[PDB]
């Protein structure tokens, strides 16, 4: 139910409404149009106080009380209608990521590797 | 300013073009406006912490990151060329100490990165290659 | 548009010279030469923008700048004009109108 | 003395008479009359003034730097047609 | 599926907050007293019930003097049709 | 020390109490400029001393340029003989210094953090918008321009005196925060 809704349904939420005008009423108008292409994911990090920003590992967010969490990034595309002539990777939000899931690094150890983080198997 | 206040008070490291690069304040007048109201904190009674944000925007080890910290202490004890802005001084740090190692990235890379000037650095790196000897730790 | 600066050259005054004569000494009919000295602050204007290729490079001491109705005025004492030739003038005076 | 401002006298004659010549039939004085007013402008045709277009006067200090574009000056008795031009002089 | 950005993070990262690299893109970027009333004279005689908006661009000179000589040998209609239009 | 701070400029206003007429005068001028639509003031200078006279319409007059008192006192009453030259009733009214400048140099490396740490209240470094340092005097009322190198730079001050007098009581805090 986690995998699946990342790998599909994140692009189905914002493809279905991927796009925005503003109707400009000038006297000859204009328009204006803000799309996005295709939502990107990252890998689990903590952006610190000073501005690093890092890789994660749960053991260490287990002790300093954080957001197991990765980032997200969309490819937006700009348009501009003048009366229709036409003439970026952004983020959105750290989402929490679930334990043993696809984009955790978890996922791909075996047994002592779980052993060198201090992780039970 | 408030801003900015908070980036000295909590012991932040953040640059004028950072804020510049949100609002629009015209310099001139952002800076007098801050000036007056530190006239106001004193009427009410170290770019150091730069460095590793820089390096966390190149990506670069924690050896890697200490070696321009090492750089850039013993760079203001050896005085000589005084000031001329830390900002650019850091990233001479920066480039001397990727000097020391191998990482692909050049000047015209960090150039677009951190908004800056391809040939000033490489004149910065003139008295640096002289000073290539008070600079060395292990 | 169309400035009457030219009229004061060589050939400025020469066209003059000839058109008064026509009007003064013959019976050549008034407010018809005005028409040619309009043409002729038309075709020069677009004469020296387009069919010259010299370059002047003018350096000497300046005795006198005014300035006054988007007119500049120049006096240079002791200048040499290089042409592309280098001519040295013991004054010129430099008239300069907007161009735009 | 110039080959080209000579090239340059002969378009000014000619683009002069082709012009006036319809006025000169709606004024209807002659056409002879126009022909008149040719041979005697190249007849006429056979003080250091510079007369063009300011376009940029920069000056700092003391030291003038001007940018000037398309005229004609006469210099010691002889008539230069120029394009561009840039006068460094120095007032004291 | 969702393509993963398998970097240093930093770099991407540091296109999020403050990164010194504004703009990169055009969207969304924005008089004698007897001489101009002689001139206003030949206005009036044009249009005499027009507003003093356009007035102020078609002359476009010493708008305090214009102002002084609307008030002068004008009368200002305040509204019903022809408001702010001189008579 | 044995300094003496080397003046750089001295500004002086010259009322007349006139009025003239800008186009009149700059079509018969010869060392005049004037622009309506940049600043609709006459700029008048001349040769010996090299000054800067600003001409206003409502007879205001400020002379600025010159490195001692009566070089710009004696600029003035040339500035002021062009105008009666011309065809008007100039007078030579109204003589009060506006600034005076120097600067000067004290041939040693200067501490300006500890400097600028110590004296908070009156000094002001920014180090990445102004490579020197800007201090401010109570007694006398000067603003200093500090460099590293030692270049100080003295500004706001009527009277010679006030430029010397900051000097002497800043030195020995130059001497102070040096280096080598």
């Amino acid at each position: 139910s986690f995998n699946q809704f990342v790998d599909y349904t994140l692009q189905d939420i914002i493809c279905e409404d991927s796009t925005l005008i503003l109707e400009q009423l000038a006297q000859i108008s204009r328009k204006y149009e803000i799309s996005f292409g295709k939502i990107y994911v990252t890998k689990p990090m903590v952006n610190e106080s000073d501005g690093v920003t890092h890789a994660l590992y749960p053991q260490e967010a287990r002790l300093r009380n954080l957001t197991y969490s990765s980032g997200l990034f969309v490819d937006v595309k700009k348009r501009t209608y003048e009366l229709k002539y036409e003439l970026g990777k952004v983020f959105i939000g750290r989402l929490p990521i679930m334990l043993r899931s696809k984009n955790c690094y978890l996922s791909e150890a075996t047994e002592s590797d779980l052993y060198k983080l201090k992780e039970c198997p | 300013a408030s801003i900015l206040i908070g980036c000295r008070r909590a012991e932040v490291a953040r640059t004028f073009k950072e804020i510049q690069s949100l609002i629009h304040v015209k310099t001139k007048e952002f800076g007098k406006t801050l000036n007056i109201m530190k006239n106001i904190l004193r009427g009410k009674s170290q770019n150091l912490t730069y460095i590793p944000r820089f390096c966390s925007h190149l990506g670069l080890p924690m050896q890697v990151t200490t070696s321009a910290e090492y750089t850039a202490k013993k760079c203001k004890e050896i005085k000589e060329i005084a000031g001329k802005s830390p900002i650019t001084i850091a990233v001479v740090s920066i480039y001397l100490n990727i000097l020391l190692f191998q990482i692909p990235i050049t000047a015209a890379k960090v150039g677009q990165t951190l908004q800056v000037t391809e040939g000033t650095i490489k004149s910065g790196y003139k008295i640096l290659y002289e000073h290539r000897d008070k600079l060395v730790d292990p | 548009g169309y400035y009457e600066l030219y009229r004061r050259s060589t050939i400025g005054n020469s066209l003059v010279d000839a058109l008064d004569t026509l009007i003064s000494d013959g019976r050549i009919e008034a407010s018809l030469a005005m028409r040619v000295l309009e043409t002729f602050d038309k075709v020069v204007a677009e004469t020296l923008k387009d069919n010259t290729q010299s370059k002047l490079t003018v350096k000497g001491n300046l005795d006198t700048y005014g300035f006054c109705d988007d007119v500049w005025t120049f006096i240079v004492k002791n200048c040499q004009v290089t042409v592309e030739s280098v001519i040295s003038v013991d004054k010129l005076r430099i008239v300069a109108c907007n161009s735009k | 003395s110039n080959a080209e401002a000579s090239r340059v006298y002969e378009i000014i004659v000619e683009s002069v008479v082709n012009e006036v010549r319809e006025d000169f039939e709606n004024a209807g004085i002659d056409e002879q009359t126009l022909q008149d007013l040719k041979n005697i402008w190249q007849k006429k045709l056979t003080e250091n003034l510079m007369l063009c277009l300011y376009d940029k006067v920069t000056r700092t200090k003391a030291r003038w730097k001007c940018s000037l574009k398309d005229g004609v000056v006469t210099i010691n008795r002889n008539d230069y047609t120029f394009q561009k031009a840039q006068v460094e002089a120095e007032w004291v | 599926r969702i393509t993963t950005l398998d970097e240093t993070v930093g770099v991407t990262m540091s296109h999020t907050g403050m990164s010194m690299r504004s703009d990169n893109s055009n969207f969304l970027k924005v008089m004698p007293k007897k001489e101009i009333l002689d001139y206003l004279f030949k206005l009036f005689d044009e249009y005499d019930y027009w507003s003093l908006k356009g007035l102020k661009e078609r002359t476009r000179q010493p708008e305090a003097h214009l102002k002084e000589c609307l008030d002068k040998v004008a009368t200002l209609v305040k509204k019903g049709p022809y408001a702010f239009k001189y008579t | 020390s044995g300094i003496v701070p080397t003046l750089q400029n001295i500004v002086a206003t010259v009322t007349l109490g006139c009025r003239l007429d800008l186009k009149t005068v700059a079509l018969h001028a010869r060392n005049a400029e004037y622009n309506p639509k940049r600043f609709a003031a006459v700029i008048m200078r001349i040769r010996e001393p090299k000054t800067t006279a600003l001409i206003f319409a409502s007879g205001k007059m400020v002379v600025t340029g010159a490195k001692s008192e009566d070089d710009s006192k004696l600029a003035s009453r040339k500035y002021a003989r062009i105008i009666q030259k011309i065809g008007f009733a100039a007078k030579f009214t109204d003589f009060k210094i506006q600034n005076i400048v120097g600067s000067c140099d004290v041939k040693f490396p200067i501490r300006l953090e500890g400097l600028a740490f110590s004296h908070g209240t009156f000094s002001s470094y920014e180090p990445e918008l102004f490579p020197g340092l800007i201090y401010r005097m109570v007694k006398p009322k000067i603003v200093l321009l500090i460099f590293v190198s030692g270049k100080i730079v003295l500004t706001g001050a009527k009277q010679r005196e006030e430029i010397y007098q900051a000097f002497e009581a800043i030195y020995p805090v130059l001497s102070e925060f040096r280096k080598m």
